[PDB]
């Protein structure tokens, strides 16, 4: 299962 | 609003063709303030003529006293020349010692 | 998904322990607490995952099994009277709030020495006088509606003259009816 | 009954500069001070013998008041222009009066304060000295600040305390002149306004104060001229009647003045 | 703090309204929530800068939301319908964990604007009985006959707005409870020291801001145009 | 003495 | 002159603060105004009056019959109420400018139900310059002396409030770059 | 509500021109300027009634010029700026002219020579292990040193949010080399937290000090870095030890 | 020692429309899922036999993750363009990886997360999983939000809890294939490379996992190696070579070390 | 920025001049993504050439596997034609069954 939250740059 | 003046012309003390006196021109009941008042001696305007400080009555209408020291004589004619923003042409009022 | 009491009472000064159930939570699901003081903007209080969390406002106590949670308002105030929403937010890229019914918290003022009374206020431009005031009753009393519909009775309303350090409970009643009168006004108040 | 009234006039002059501003102060019917900005001294000055010793502190203060009142009115002229949506080119008038009154006793009877835009009431302080009366849609916006301000308070404080305190001080300062009653010198004129017609004029001269009641009675439609200033503190008035050829003696003139023991009655002598 | 505009809105069914929101400056994340009549607060839309990230809560084609500038956001209902009537809450977040909510736009879409009325407001003076019994004087204020329930009540002592010794009803009463298109009523109490009420002739004012039609909306009706306006009642202290 | 303070319309 | 007050006054928080002010030379159209300044931020209007007593949300003003004296009453003093209190006369004018006297500096002494005085020594993150000492949890009736050793530095006492936990500590920091210096010995007793 | 002023701080060379701004509470016809030069109390400068000046009596000289032509916000230009001007400039608005609402104040320091302006060095000191066991609490101390003039605002940040509860910073900063004038200042603050909250290694503590110095405009030439307006900061991570 | 790594790529295409976005998931050396917009299924799908029986809820969720990640990256491409002051016309790449590792003991060994703009490190989650490393002036502005946000927290929560929980579940789901060790089939080739010289290439074929050590030793050692390559059936192949004196091949022996061999295997060239 | 690809061309199982097999072209270590890869039979591109899903190694450089089912023969020559943003002209790499 992939990372459910990602970085906003 | 605008109100036309009322002009009484008279002497401080009862007129006597000999005794020093004061000619009064009392302009009252006028609006706005801007008025022109001259004391005449034989159809000529008098330069040195003192006048009361500007005041008004209850109804907001202004009154001024114009006056100069004068000695009344049998022949000499005295009048008051009042112009206002309400007077279509200057109003002159001749001094009679009976009014 | 998240179940709370419909409403809870707390005497002001003493801590308010707001319980919340969420048996069906996962390891990627955080427990959030918001509130709403009358109908103005919702306000974030605190949140957590597994370990206990305290912040400026409150403390969040999650159970070991993580099914249950308790929000602790350490010393309840009349400000803290509000709707308290317990919301689970699965770690996502929006983290939208789903708002449950929520616990409506009444912070009871405690009037140690009451003196209930009904007074009648006169109108400025009068002959109608059209108003009654029931005041200085203890907060544990409840104000019914008339069941006449010709009369109007308000909800009880706490009032604070803070400089003087005084708090009175109040309820207004008025009727545009021929047969007006107070005392009978608050018939059906415990 | 005594009074301490002032009468402030401000007049915008789009052609020239700063509006023309004038103040005059009256104890009863006697002027005692005045301020006029477009004058040699941009300062309050005496206008009665008994004020001529008051010293610099008094005049320096009362100048600050007048000058400050003029600056605020400068703004008010432009404010009311905006309110009524009038052009800068037109010249307008703003008048402010305020007065306190002493009763039969020496105590505060009443106080009043009004301002008028263009010779018509604008905003009025009511009897109770705590609420204002707006004449007009615009005056309400002004009133909204005056209410919210509690100008009422500040103006009540002047009218009830300071106005009467200073009215008292002036009555004492000018007691020699002010507290004296001069009665009218009364006579009756006749002029044959034709042969069959005839006029009958009742004179009252040299009286202070200016309050007077000249009435022509027969045993009846009489001509009046507004009480006029003599130009020496005192006042003069005449009433007239046009009366039948002979039969002047049926007509008697009744002169009522505060400075007469009992109302005086006249007839035409010759 | 998040800013929203307008604070209140009352429109006719079919007409077009647009809500605005300014997020806390810097916050990449802007959210729209709402509470329609009946239901709880529900998520509409989530912006990550100018770009829409989650539309899942947007009702239908009539609702359109834009944040092109990547700063402030618009929300246009076109055409406006009855069922839309509710409170619309904007929010911004830096971290997407803490959402900072604004005060909310309060929207009432009305079948025919000819049932909108402003409030009549009376101040009732303290009971002489109360003043002797307690050492205190409760004033009550009553705003009646207003629709919709878009009123903010404030107590003013002379010229300053009082907060201490005040309390107003949260919910207004409906007057004719059964009937829908029913006009509302709202009460408040200001309690002061007996002395403060009776001793000075202190001025007490009960101000009620009502939100109705703007000057734009036509009328034609023989009565006055409802309009957004401040209705107020006054009372002076009395030693007698 | 004249009124120390006046109306700002 | 025009208004004379104490230079400074102390009040244990919870109990009322009565700030006196003298103005014998006042007239009938001179109002008595009270402002304050909480550290060096904007002055703040409290209350004012003419002759009669007045109360408002914040404070009450008590003017004497003779009107020469006045007293400002903060009913229940709080740590917020620690400030400079200016008593100013304003003659009724069209400007009403404030003339600021020296003013009473009010210290609201924090009610510390359970004092626990101690000296601790805090280490730097990236260290060897442990540098700093903390004297904390002492009663507010304690006074912190100034260094006299100008290589050593001591701060004024500073109230701190962990309001959630309902807790208040008095604190005073001390440091010396003289290296071989001791915390214990600092805050000399 | 509230009156707004700009800038919050100003540090300039004698001869240079500064202009202060003030936005009054919207609606207020009356705008006032006061100021407190070093040593003396707050004194009245000027009173505006709308765009029009009503009282200038407190304006020092020709170098100080104040305008409110657009009878809303007001400007105040010092030209040229001199040493004696150094003080706090407080704006106020009224409406009733009885209650004056004051802004936060513009803080002005006119300096003979800008080559004595230094920014702060800032260190965070970790709680005493002794304290944590005794009290079950952890006071962090932060120390900003070597800065001139005393134009710093200190703030505590726990995990990117600014903390207020359990904080207190010195009102007055200390003078290093107390005797000497043209002396650089020092300032301390404490953030107290529960022992548990500190002992959490996940928690980041930051002591932020905003310093006000030169703008990019002002020339320099000095071999060290330009002491501009800037945020110096120190960090500490919690430790379970 | 096992891993659950994913590899996300976003590529802007100023000519066409929205950036191209691709996700791939790996349990150790085995790919098991992938997502690709600009494709028939705008959805996450299986890429290994043993994932084909995961329910709709799994695929519906993992799709929402990929799609959402793509939308954010759409913004990030345009954000970083602004930061670096680059023109709309130029196409740029944004890559995001994240992986957790299990120890022998079966517990979390380590976790890592990085994103790179145009094939160069931009922002890196450090070992301690609580602080970021910004490569560049621009990355600090990004970092300023990530720090102040505590992305660190959210990513730690994934790497330590979720990532390992699901790595475990996959290892069990695909145990037949994943937890099996296939050893290498080893042989040795020979090529003249002239008359005086000669080559010896040591082959290792059909081995999983891909970790392997080919070393060429002589009695009493300069070897050419090639990137281990995929066979295209789960398994891998690699060769090492050495240049030797022509006719002296038998001095040289190849040593093959693989996790799936009982004992390291030794080879020589078949005459 | 920008790195040239590396091309290994081989068969999934050891080559047998009659038995079915898979020809692999493994391109790796390249940047950016956009690459062109064909499997040739005596020149001429093969249709039905599938390829791995895009992935990258630790150093951010991409890798793809291109592959097609094929039957190797004594005479048939197979190669891999890779073009990239780094390749000035397409790079061709011949299948040599010993390497």
């Amino acid at each position: 299962v992939m990372a459910p939250r990602t970085l906003i740059a | 609003i605008q109100r036309t003046p009322k002009i009484q012309v008279y002497s401080r003390h009862p007129a006597e063709n000999g005794k020093s006196n004061f000619l009064n021109c009392y302009v009252s009941g006028f609006h706005p303030s801007d008025i022109e008042v001259d004391l005449l001696k034989n159809g000529e305007r008098i330069e040195k003529v003192e006048h009361s400080d500007l005041s008004f009555s209850k109804d907001w209408s202004f009154y001024l006293l114009y006056y100069t020291e004068f000695t009344p004589t049998e022949k000499d004619e005295y009048a008051c020349r009042v112009n206002h923003v309400t007077l279509s042409q200057p109003k002159i009022v001749k001094w009679d010692r009976d009014m | 998904k998240t179940t709370q009491p419909p409403s809870m009472d707390v005497a002001e000064g003493r801590a308010a322990n707001l319980p919340c159930n969420h048996s069906t939570i996962s390891g990627n699901e955080y427990v959030y607490w918001y509130r709403q003081i009358h109908s103005q903007g919702p306000q974030y209080i605190i949140h957590g995952l597994k370990n206990n969390e305290t912040n400026e406002m409150a403390s969040l106590i999650i159970t070991e099994d993580r099914k249950s949670s308790t929000l602790i308002l350490p010393h309840a105030t009349l400000r803290d009277t509000a709707v308290y929403y317990c919301i689970v937010v699965r770690s996502s890229n929006t983290g939208k709030l789903i708002f449950g019914q929520g616990t409506t918290l009444q912070v009871k003022p405690d009037i140690q020495n009451p003196d209930p009374a009904v007074y009648q206020l006169r109108d400025s431009k009068s002959s109608d006088k059209s108003v009654c005031l029931f005041t200085d009753f203890d907060s544990q009393t409840n104000v019914s509606q008339s069941k006449d519909s010709d009369v109007y009775i308000t909800d009880k309303c706490v009032l604070d003259m803070r400089s003087m350090d005084f708090k009175s409970n109040s309820a207004v009643a008025w009727s545009n009816k021929s047969d007006f009168a107070c005392a009978n006004a608050f018939n059906n108040s415990i | 009954s005594h009074s301490l009234k002032y009468f402030h006039t401000s007049v915008s002059r789009p052609g020239r500069g700063e509006p023309r501003f004038i103040s005059v102060g009256y104890v009863d019917d006697t002027q005692f001070v005045r301020f006029d900005n477009d004058a040699a001294s941009p300062r309050m000055v005496p206008r009665a013998p008994w004020m001529e010793q008051e010293g610099s502190e008094y005049w320096d203060r009362e100048t600050r008041s007048a000058r400050d009142t003029a600056q605020i009115f400068r703004v008010n002229l432009r404010t009311l222009r905006g309110y009524y949506n009038q052009s800068e080119a037109g010249s307008h008038t703003l008048q402010w009066m305020h007065g306190c009154e002493l009763g039969p006793d020496g105590r505060f009877l009443r106080g009043y304060e009004q301002c008028a835009y263009d010779g018509k009431d604008y905003l009025t302080l009511n009897e109770d000295l705590r609420s204002w009366t707006a004449v007009d849609t615009a005056a309400q916006i002004s009133e909204q600040k005056s209410n919210d301000a509690s100008e009422a308070e500040h103006q009540r404080a002047y009218l009830e305390d300071t106005c009467v305190e200073w009215l008292h001080k002036y009555l004492e300062k000018g007691k020699e002149t002010l507290l004296h009653l001069e009665p009218p010198k009364t006579h009756v004129t006749h002029h044959p306004i034709s042969d069959h017609e005839a006029t009958l004029r009742c004179w009252a001269l040299g009286f202070y104060p200016a309050e007077i009641t000249l009435t022509w009675q027969q045993d009846q439609d009489t001509e009046l001229v507004e009480t006029r200033p003599a130009g020496d503190g005192t006042f003069q008035k005449w009433a007239a009647v046009v009366v039948p050829s002979g039969e002047e003696q049926r007509y008697t003139c009744h002169v009522q003045h505060e400075g007469l023991p009992e109302p005086v009655t006249l007839r035409w002598k010759p | 703090g998040v800013t929203q505009f307008p604070s209140h809105s009352v429109i006719e069914k079919g007409q077009t309204v647009t809500l605005r929101c300014d997020p806390i400056s810097g916050h990449d994340n802007l959210y729209w929530y709402r509470r329609v009549m009946g239901k709880e607060i529900k998520f509409l839309l989530h912006f990550v800068k100018e770009s829409k990230q989650d539309e899942s809560g947007m009702p239908n084609n009539r609702f359109l939301a834009e944040r092109t500038g990547g700063t402030y956001s618009t929300l246009k209902v076109q055409p406006a319908e009855l069922e839309d009537s509710g409170v619309y809450f904007c929010a911004s977040s830096q971290d997407r964990d803490t959402q900072y909510f604004g005060p909310g736009t309060r929207l009432t879409v009305l079948e025919d604007l000819k049932n909108v009325f402003p409030p009549e407001v009376a101040v009732f003076e303290p009971s002489e009985a109360e003043i002797s019994h307690t050492q205190k004087a409760t004033l009550v204020c009553l705003a009646t006959g207003f629709y919709p329930d878009h009123v903010e009540l404030s107590w003013w002592v002379n010229g300053k707005e009082v907060h201490s010794g005040v309390c107003t009803d949260p919910q207004p009463l409906k007057e004719q409870p059964a009937l829908n298109d029913s006009r509302y009523a709202l009460s408040s109490r200001l309690r002061v020291s007996a002395t403060f009420w009776q001793n000075p002739r202190n001025h007490f004012r009960c101000q009620v801001q009502f939100y109705g039609l703007s000057e734009n909306d036509e009328w034609t009706q023989d009565r006055a145009k409802p309009v957004t306006q401040i209705v107020s009642a006054e009372a002076w202290g009395r030693a007698d």
